[PDB]
């Protein structure tokens, strides 16, 4: 019977890097999603599992929002079934995804103007994410055949890489805030409808 | 990928009675996330578009009358139609959209069943006008039937004509439920003028015996 | 809630190209997936491929895989389905719906692109009195009509009296004659008493070949 928190994700001051991606999960609540359709201000709006126009008469047992900041290029990667460093090790989607795809750009505001380096991205990793999987492993990725004993060097990574988000970057290396919405719905009392 | 079978390609059901429709699927369409089948109903009335009316294969598009309801689960699923009404003659479509390529099924014609009705027969030789251009058409009527099966055999001096002669149908008169055929028989000037009898023969549930309608060349008919 | 309109009626020649359009107007346009609906004369309905604006993420059916080409343009709304050199076979109705969501049931339609492909030129038809028999049940209803006969493309128009006859008329679908050229009749059932008390003409309209003819079916004078 109160409104919903979906504010408070899209219009969230910070935004979580890829590896370490947020996840809102919202309950009790009551939203519209018009909000969602009839502003331009998103660049993409890829439903998959639902028609996003009907679904302020359903109701589902759990909505997870999931948010964090990639590069443009990168921005194809959410969805079922992709490939790529992203997709794969980073952040994956099941390919039986009931849920939505939500991004737009922010060079504006994620975007230093000598380059703002604090968006990370895992770009090392020996096997790929299980979907909904999140990995905060520093661990050096080990390359060559010689082991790594926590120091890096030659054959030995770090697994981490820094997007540099300079504002003169082409729209391809421009920082996009992605949302993801999954609706799930068990037997249990499902507890976030629409009006 | 996927394929639809549908059940029966023509369904004609009377006033007020109920109707049902089968779709069969070669492969499970359930999203095992939320359990909603990606099952859909679409009605397409003549020259219409078609019209989305059901999906999920039980929940209903808005504004679609209460007489319309899915039914089903795995691979077979079901359209009913309770009252059924004159508006409601269509042809109905299920497609699945579990995934990518989307496939309809083959289609089921919907029409109303009344009382067997015979046709008015008609028979309408070429006008001079035509005889002017060269070729010579000859017409047949058939009108306001039931069932819309029926059979013209054509006869140019009591000889059977096979592979001259083309027919339409009228789509279900709203009014009466009935059909309208008319069928063209058509042959060069210089064969028409050698013949002396032109006749229409029409077979029909609603007829007893076959109805015969005919005229003779240049005689007032 | 938003709709589509597609672009008008195409009537080209076997080897031409063509690029049909299908704009969708109304606001909450970001999320719908467009696909294209090929439906034959008389056959059913074919799912040629599915396209998002946003993205230009384009998936075929295996059926129209090289065959056609699906282009998107998000600025103005608009998604188009085009051949390089259309076939004979081609000739169809082609629908634009419209998904909100890619595994999404088709909630908005168009309202149909007709493509006609054929060698056949424009030419204006000929109308000819289906004139009604003198020997008839004179207590019962008699039977006239006209026959639009050798013309192309479609469609043609008929109305009896110049719109003031309704009832009891027939206007017949068309027939495609082995000339590549088509062929129509109308007919109505009249009173037989009305048959020498009052004019029965039917119109034709042909608008492609900007064609009007009027024509007056009376029994035969003999
Ligand atoms: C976010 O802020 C904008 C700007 O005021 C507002 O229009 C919108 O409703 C807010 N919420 C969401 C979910 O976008």
């Amino acid at each position: 019977t109160n409104l919903c928190p979906f504010g408070e994700v899209f219009n969230a001051t910070r935004f979580a890097s890829v590896y370490a991606w947020n996840r809102k999960r919202i309950s009790n609540c009551v939203a519209d999603y018009s909000v969602l359709y009839n502003s331009a201000s998103f660049s993409t709006f890829k439903c998959y599992g639902v028609s996003p126009t009907k679904l302020n008469d359903l109701c589902f047992t759990n909505v997870y929002a999931d948010s964090f900041v990639i590069r443009g290029d990168e921005v194809r990667q959410i969805a079922p079934g992709q490939t790529g460093k992203i997709a794969d090790y980073n952040y994956k989607l099941p390919d039986d995804f009931t849920g939505c795809v939500i991004a737009w750009n922010s060079n504006n505001l994620d975007s230093k103007v000598g380059g703002n380096y604090n968006y990370l991205y895992r770009l090392f990793r020996k096997s790929n994410l299980k979907p909904f999987e999140r990995d905060i492993s520093t661990e050096i990725y080990q390359a060559g055949s010689t082991p790594c004993n926590g120091v890096e060097g030659f054959n030995c990574y770090f697994p981490l890489q820094s997007y540099g988000f300079q504002p003169t970057n082409g729209v391809g290396y421009q920082p996009y805030r992605v949302v993801v919405l999954s609706f799930e719905l068990l037997h249990a009392p499902a507890t976030v409808c629409g009006p | 990928d996927i394929q639809l079978t549908q059940s029966p390609d023509s369904l004609a059901v009377s006033l007020g009675e109920r109707a049902t429709i089968n779709c069969k699927s070669s492969q499970s369409v359930l999203y095992s996330s939320i359990n909603k089948n990606y099952l859909a109903w679409y009605q397409q009335k003549p020259g219409q578009p078609p019209k989305l009316l059901i999906y999920w294969a039980s929940t209903r598009e808005s504004g679609v009358p209460d007489r319309f309801s899915g039914s089903g689960s795995g691979t077979d699923f079901t359209l009913t139609i309770s009252s059924l009404q004159a508006e409601d003659v269509a042809v109905y479509y299920c497609q699945q959209y579990y995934s990518t390529p989307y496939t309809f099924g083959q289609g089921t014609k919907v029409e109303i069943k009344r009382t067997v009705a015979a046709p008015s027969v008609f028979i309408f030789p070429p006008s001079d006008e035509q005889l002017k251009s060269g070729t010579a058409s000859v017409v047949c009527l058939l009108n306001n039937f039931y069932p819309r099966e029926a059979k013209v055999q054509w006869k140019v001096d009591n000889a059977l004509q096979s592979g001259n002669s083309q027919e339409s149908v009228t789509e279900q008169d709203s009014k009466d439920s009935t059909y309208s055929l008319s069928s063209t028989l058509t042959l060069s000037k210089a064969d028409y003028e050698k013949h002396k009898v032109y006749a229409c023969e029409v077979t029909h549930q609603g007829l007893s015996s076959p109805v015969t309608k005919s005229f003779n060349r240049g005689e007032c008919s | 809630q938003m709709q589509l309109v597609q672009s008008g009626t195409e009537v080209k020649k076997p080897g031409e190209s063509l690029k049909i359009s299908c704009k969708g107007s109304g606001y909450g346009f970001i999320t719908y997936w467009i696909g294209w609906v090929r439906q034959m004369p008389g056959k059913g309905l074919e799912w040629m491929g599915i396209i998002y604006p946003g993205d230009s993420e384009t998936r075929y059916s295996p059926s129209f895989q090289g065959q056609v080409t699906i282009s998107a343009d998000k600025s103005i709304n608009t998604a188009y389905l085009q051949w390089s050199s259309l076939k004979a076979s081609d000739t169809a109705i082609y629908y634009c719906a419209g998904g909100s969501g890619i595994s999404t049931p088709m909630d908005v339609w168009g309202q149909g692109t007709t493509v006609t492909v054929s060698s056949a030129s424009t030419k204006g038809p000929s109308v000819f009195p289906l004139a009604p028999s003198s020997k008839s049940t004179s207590g019962g209803t008699a039977a006239l009509g006209c026959l639009v006969k050798d013309y192309f493309p479609e469609p043609v128009t008929v109305s009896w009296n110049s719109g003031a006859l309704t009832s009891g008329v027939h206007t017949f679908p068309a027939v495609l004659q082995s000339s590549g050229l088509y062929s129509l009749s109308s007919v109505v059932t009249v009173p037989s008493s009305s048959l020498g008390t009052q004019t029965y003409i039917c119109n034709v309209n042909h608008k492609p070949s900007n064609t009007k003819v009027d024509k007056k079916v009376e029994p035969k004078s003999c």
